[PDB]
RNA sequence: CGACCCGCGAGGCGGCUGGAGGUAAGGGAAGUGCGAAUGCCGGCAUGAGUAACGAUAAAGAGGGUGAGAAUCCCUCUCGCCGUAAGCCCAAGGGUUCCUACGCAAUGGUCGUCAGCGUAGGGUUAGGCGGGACCUAAGGUGAAGCCGAAAGGCGUAGCCGAAGG
RNA sequence: GUGAAAAGAACCCCGGGAGGGGAGUGAAAUAGAGCCUGAAACCGUGGGCUUACAAGCAGUCACGGCCCCGCAAGGGGUUGUG
RNA sequence: AAGAUGGUAAGGGCCCACGGUGGAUGCCUCGGCACCCGAGCCGAUGAAGGACGUGGCUACCUGCGAUAAGCCAGGGGGAGCCG
């Protein structure tokens, strides 16, 4: 009975992705932790093509 | 003389092979074939397969008489087991697991 | 919600199971023939009761 | 047993195997240190495949392994070998120092 | 595995399996001995060969290929959908759609069958949907004002589609 | 975490193949491919003692009947009654 | 005829042998840890870090980039090689 997933494909790159991580001053943080955790191969590009 | 055979890594279960290994001790081996092929109870199938390897063995390899053999000492034990999931009603899931076994028979003179 | 209590012995557990063992069959010859079947059927080696009926013509 | 390595050919001795004896060396490898001063027989299974004749066996499989094949033998086989005095336009001079020599030179014996 | 020594924790000494390391009268230094914390990771039992096999739209028979079939293929009778359990487009999925082999494991049963396993092949646009054409809510933003720093508002212009 | 070396099982015999019995490699395959030694819980197949009028978490302390190791002396397992 | 009346085990126990399931102990290590010293910035001549391609046949790591398991010069090295 519409359990919260219900997916879309624009919106996950235009709230996630690198045009979203790459412009506020606090998103800038993610990606240059997640350069250094460990290296996370990555997660966000899930979308295709 | 003490012809072997072993089957190993058969996938039923080892408690329902008891119930079938039990009909063939201290038999002949020619009223152990008749009563293992009208006997009902899959598992029944794999003891009719080794019997007839032990007989294949100690007629050529070992040289013994052919008529005269009744069957001596024949036993089933555990095996490795492997396991899978069931899901199971708000959540919570189940392991269960599918036993393997291994039959073997010795065989003797009399 | 009815749920049991301690664990049975190994020698209780194994006093049910003494009364499951089960019986071998019950065989005759056919006497057209010379080998065993169930004493009331028509024989799949060689052939009747008095009349073929089965197997192979 | 590197890099540095010593056998281009050469009548090797052996000294502790059962073999006692010695010939010349064949085929040298590096990384595992593998020839053939051909003794050791061995029995490897041919498969018999058309590709293959019908019946072949085994044999020619031999791999001497080690550095226990103690090296070029003059009528004094106990040697190392030092390097050159160059006693030339300078030479570069592998060559034993060591009691006697046999070891090496570009005559009929390599 | 075992009927010599100390009161005790423990030492020896014999008998099988193993396969290359162990040290010792006297001293020194601490990650120094566990049954219990609804203690933590790993095995294995008990309940038990019982409850269950996920819908009250049912099935039956005859010949086939095979080592082997109530369950896979064709022929003939029987029942349920028929405004839907039948065809056509957008989302979303992204491998396996089709053929030739195969059955160890997954199908809560079998299986010679498959959406399962290895190998080979298969989606063709001047004129169909969208870019080299526009603009709406919104966004970004020369100039201009700004806010201890990061940053916040904003004129023309530009990006923006199941709408022209 | 096989073996010093792969020499890691040619070829016959049951089996649809798995898998196994013989040959053969090796100083040894209870060292065979999840393969160095390999314990406890857990599940089995053969031999010894014992029980279907008898009441108890369990055991212990006596006496007797079988079984075994003992040349003989003596000891261990087993449990019927108090 | 009134006998301690007893030799049977669908099954259960204790002990001794012989096998399976399991993975602890012993012996090892191309992997870590803490103190010391040599040393200590790269970048619009476009960086740190990545996508996609490249072996005669290739799935994955490593090396390289349309010249793509590489090319041209200088030195070392001295014998077998085409990760």
């Amino acid at each position: 009975m519409k359990r919260t997933w219900q997916p879309n494909r624009r919106k996950r790159a235009k709230t996630h992705g690198f045009r979203a991580r790459m412009r506020t001053p606090g998103g800038r943080k993610v990606l240059k932790r997640r350069r250094q955790k460990g290296r996370w191969r990555l997660t966000p590009a899930v979308r295709k093509r | 003389m003490e012809a072997k055979a072993i089957a190993r890594y058969v996938r039923i279960s080892p408690r329902k092979v008891r119930l079938v290994v039990d009909l063939i001790r201290g038999k002949s081996l020619e009223e152990a074939r008749n009563i293992l092929r009208y006997t009902n109870k899959r598992g029944a199938y794999f003891v009719a397969k080794v019997l007839e390897s032990a007989a294949a063995n100690a007629v050529n390899n070992h040289d013994m008489l052919e008529d005269r053999l009744y069957v001596k000492a024949a036993y089933v034990d555990e095996g490795p087991a492997l396991k899978r999931v069931l899901p199971r009603a708000r959540g919570r899931a189940d392991i269960i697991k599918k036993r393997t076994s291994h039959i073997t028979v010795i065989l003797g003179e009399k | 919600h009815p749920v049991p209590k301690k664990k049975t012995s190994k020698a209780r557990r194994d006093a049910r199971r003494s009364h499951h063992a089960l019986t071998p069959p019950t065989l005759v010859p056919c006497p057209e023939c010379k080998a065993m079947k169930p004493p009331h059927t028509v024989c799949p080696e060689c052939g009747y009761y008095a009349g073929r009926k089965v197997l192979e013509v | 047993m590197r890099v540095k390595m010593h056998v281009k050919k050469g009548d090797t001795v052996l000294v502790a195997s059962g073999k006692y004896k010695g010939r010349v060396g064949k085929v040298k490898e590096v990384l595992p240190k593998k020839y053939a001063v051909i003794v050791e027989g061995v029995n490897i299974v041919k498969k018999a495949v058309r590709v293959s004749p019908k019946y072949p066996q085994g044999g020619f499989i031999e791999k001497e392994a080690p550095l226990h094949a103690s090296k070029v033998r003059p009528i004094c086989p106990a040697c190392g070998k030092p390097t050159r005095v160059r006693k030339k336009f300078l030479e570069n001079g592998k060559k034993i120092r060591v009691c006697a020599k046999c070891g090496g030179a570009l005559d009929t014996e390599e």
